């Protein structure tokens, strides 16, 4: 009758991942935010106006 | 004081508890907190080790040339076995084997034991 | 020397191309398996950990070693 | 034991060992770390074909 | 288990893994009294086998 808890868990697989995952993560993010979303090309992608 | 006279069938219980999650992977989710046993088997040495990044009969009893019966036989350096004739004259154009392909120098043994066992009698 | 530029500076290194296989290489498939130029949620990687999953590349090992030995033994770079 | 004795003839087996040490691998600590990565590569040595492939690729992760 | 609790793992758990109770010491509990707590003596009950074991 443990469900009187009402913790949990998905049957999937092996949860929390490695922290050195979440700073790629991280700072993936947060070249997102300061770079405002916009896509800043490749120099050998032969060019979308750019900001 | 179980009454004396009753007969109660065994009902098996064919449910393991076994945790999926925690057999296969060797990881659950919830932890300590399992309902389950968590207990971990695994099979039984199913794989047979083999890298590709690195009463058996191998006398056949007609020839390879005649794929006729064995007369005169002769035995090589390999367990090649032929007539005299046979590889007297593979010679004359092969350098080696007519199968293998392995160096037989014209090396040939009078091959008796072929006969042997060519016999019923073996020797 | 004499130049305070710090002997490679940019002006011809901004526009270098990021690197092309030698063609007997190319020929072993290996670009076309794993995909560099130029995705898998967290929870997802997570997951393939636990699983995993086999046989990703797909390569041929015959395939490989002979690029190396047999068809290029004597495969020399150009210039 | 393992390494002076016989595998054939260890008495678990090995096939019974090696994946109740993969979740002991997580165990943090060191003595723990040390001694099971000594353990396990001492079977990817001496009997490979026990555990199935997909135990090696759980392991290397 | 006054003892080791602190270090088993920090940042990891998922939250069934640090919130959730540990069935454990019941399980330690229900093994000490077994034989009570099962006993074929009982009013109204069922014989089960379980399935490779000769336990009733
Ligand atoms: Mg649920
Ligand atoms: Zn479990
Ligand atoms: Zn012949
Ligand atoms: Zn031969």
């Amino acid at each position: 009758m443990n469900y009187l808890e009402g913790v949990g868990s998905k049957k999937g697989g092996g949860g929390i991942a490695s922290e050195s995952q979440f700073n790629l993560q991280r700072r993936k993010e947060v070249e997102s935010l300061l770079s405002k979303g916009e896509n800043v090309p490749y120099t050998f992608q032969d060019e979308q106006v750019r900001s | 004081n179980q009454p004396t006279n009753i007969r109660t069938t065994v009902l098996m219980d064919f449910q393991p508890d076994v945790c999926k999650d925690y057999k296969q992977t060797g990881y659950c989710g919830y932890g300590d907190s399992c309902k389950f046993l968590h207990s971990r088997d695994d099979f039984k040495t199913g794989w047979k080790l083999n890298q590709e990044w690195n009463d058996l009969e191998k006398i056949p009893f007609k020839c390879t040339l005649c794929k006729e019966d064995y007369k005169s036989p002769v035995v090589t350096n390999c367990g090649h076995y032929f007539c005299g004739s046979c590889f007297a004259k593979d010679m004359k154009k092969g350098t080696k084997c007519f199968i293998c392909h392995k160096e037989t120098h014209g090396s040939a043994k009078v091959a008796s034991d072929l006969q042997k066992m060519l016999n019923k009698r073996k020797s | 020397w004499q130049s305070k530029k710090e002997y490679l500076s940019g002006r011809s290194l901004l526009g270098k191309r990021p690197f092309e296989l030698p063609d007997i290489i190319k020929k072993t498939n290996i670009e076309q398996m794993r995909s560099t130029l130029p995705e898998k949620s967290l929870k997802e990687a997570s997951r393939a950990r636990v699983q995993p999953k086999m046989g990703a590349l797909d390569l041929d090992y015959k395939k490989l070693h002979d690029v190396f030995f047999k068809i290029g033994a004597n495969w020399k770079p150009d210039h | 034991i393992t390494s002076v004795m016989d595998l054939d003839k260890l008495q678990p087996p090995i096939n019974q060992i090696l994946p109740t040490l993969t979740p002991i691998l997580r165990n943090k600590h060191r003595k723990v770390e040390v001694n099971t990565i000594k353990f396990v590569g001492l079977i990817g040595k001496l009997a490979p074909t026990y555990a199935p492939p997909k135990e090696w690729m759980r392991i290397c992760f | 288990a006054s003892g080791f609790e602190d270090s088993m793992q920090f940042k990891k758990l998922t939250h069934a893994q640090r919130t959730g109770l540990s069935q454990i010491p019941n399980r330690r509990f229900t093994l000490w009294w077994s034989p009570t707590i099962n006993r074929a003596n009982v009013y109204v009950g069922f014989l089960v086998q379980l399935d490779l074991t000769g336990i009733f």
